[PDB]
């Protein structure tokens, strides 16, 4: 019922500012208090701010003239904005709800803005089909892949048959060779399903908003 | 500001009861710093556990209790669980302000073990046209968490162009993780025995390919 949904590029250059918008469902504004935390890599959650239900605010005291946090209730939307961001301003951001007393706790999150603070340019993936090595026995199961190479910065999400596909599925966490990122996806299928038919992995990089298909044909 | 101290990470068996503490930098924790307790699971998925006045959310399980002992604020869970396997972050209320703990890395061990599933990909023709070629070695469904990746080409163990992930949990709990081997399309045409050996729990699974 309850969802708080992110959108925020992601790409901040030095001394440049971040905007993310946390759109709610399944609660109003008005009820709720919506707060601001981080995570960096290399640490735990950090605290950035919070705009209460009657619309009030507080924020963590070094940031003050760099963060603001304001709302429209009627959009059902809640904006962060920060300026001047720097290196160590590099982390996945959230939006959390927190009730009233007796709904107060942070009980649901939004998913997190990946937020890759550099001088670097993008670059999309380079997305290439993996088909097996050796050719399936008769009604057996097969196994595709899904090379997703050298891209910056992160996020990028790997679906099969636009989402149809799941159960098979498994989606690695990526590698960072030499300032560039590369992860995999594959999927099990059995061999009556390929390659009698279409099996497609799709490839979305948010950041450069590249959507590129690959179809899986026999090697 | 204050700096809120918790411990590091703590490793129980199931059916353990721990306690995992809240601390302040400048002074005893009391109820008017309304002590929240925040849980992590893989894939950074946050979910509130204790509230402000140590209410639960509805679904929270009843093992989990928040309090206050003597100068610091706790969490005590009666009972580990396997799903209890997170990190678990305080959160302490400064008049103006909240501040979270480093968080504590909660480690259930006795999980039923499993042996990894091994698949070695072949790299892509598209991939040779533009004379580059990398090999895609996937590990599937491991517990422990540890894993050692080696390569061999033609049986002669290789030195560069290798990259293997840390190991991060899969939906069903289970660890997945991938190594590379980055080559030339050259050095491609000449080896024809390659050879993704892995190593868990003193065991080793393998899977070769050959063009
Ligand atoms: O709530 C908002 O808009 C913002 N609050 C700002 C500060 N709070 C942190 C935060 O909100 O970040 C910490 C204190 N709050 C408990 C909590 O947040 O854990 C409540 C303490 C209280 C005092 C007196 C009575 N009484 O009945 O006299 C009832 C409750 C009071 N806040 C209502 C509520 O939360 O119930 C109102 C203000
Ligand atoms: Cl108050
Ligand atoms: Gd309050």
């Amino acid at each position: 019922q309850v969802k708080l949904q992110e959108s925020g590029p992601g790409l901040v250059q030095p001394s440049q500012s971040l905007s993310i918008t946390c759109t709610v469902s399944g609660f109003s504004l008005t009820d709720y208090g919506v707060h601001w935390v981080r995570q960096s890599p290399g640490k735990g959650l950090e605290w950035l701010g919070v705009i209460w239900s009657g619309g009030g605010t507080a924020y963590t005291a070094a940031f003050i003239s760099r963060l603001n946090i304001y709302k429209d209730n009627s959009k059902n939307q809640v904006f962060f904005e920060m300026n001047s961001l720097q290196a160590n301003d590099t982390a996945m951001y959230y939006c959390a709800r927190r009730g009233s007393y007796p709904y107060n706790y942070f009980d649901v999150w939004g998913q997190g803005t990946t937020v890759t603070v550099s001088s670097a340019k993008t670059t999309p993936p380079s997305v290439y089909p993996l088909a097996p090595g050796s050719a399936a026995q008769t009604n057996s199961m097969v196994t595709l892949g899904c090379l997703v190479k050298g891209y910056f910065p992160e996020p990028v999400t790997v679906t099969w048959n636009s989402g149809s596909l799941s159960s098979g599925v498994h989606t690695f966490p990526a590698v960072l060779q030499s300032d560039l990122y590369t992860l995999s996806s594959s999927v099990t299928v059995p061999s009556s399903t390929w390659p009698s038919e279409t099996v497609t992995c799709n490839v979305a990089h948010p950041a450069s908003s590249t959507k590129v298909d690959k179809k899986i044909v026999p090697r | 500001q204050a700096v809120v101290t918790q411990e590091s990470a703590l490793t129980t068996s199931p059916g353990e009861t721990v306690t995992l503490t809240c601390r302040s930098s400048t002074g005893a924790v009391t109820t008017s710093n309304y002590a929240n307790w925040v849980q992590e699971k893989p894939d950074h998925l946050f979910t509130g556990l204790i509230g402000g006045n140590n209410n639960r959310p509805p679904g929270v399980p009843a093992r989990f209790s928040g309090s206050l002992i003597g100068d610091k604020a706790a969490l005590t869970i009666a009972g580990t669980q396997t799903e209890d396997e997170a990190i678990y972050f305080c959160a302490l209320w400064y008049s103006n302000h909240w501040v979270f703990g480093g968080g504590t890395r909660l480690t259930v061990l006795g999980q039923p073990k499993s042996s990894p599933s091994v698949t070695l990909f072949p790299p892509s023709s598209e991939e040779l046209e533009t004379n580059k070629a990398t090999l895609v070695c996937t590990i599937t469904d491991f517990y422990p968490g540890v894993v050692t990746v080696d390569w061999k080409v033609d049986g002669t163990p290789v030195t560069q162009g290798m990259e293997t992930t840390q190991p991060s949990k899969q939906s069903n709990n289970k660890y997945m993780a991938s190594s590379y081997l980055t080559l030339t399309a050259r050095a491609w045409e000449r080896h024809s025995s390659y050879s993704c050996q892995v190593t868990h729990e003193g065991h080793t699974v393998e899977k070769s390919l050959s063009p």
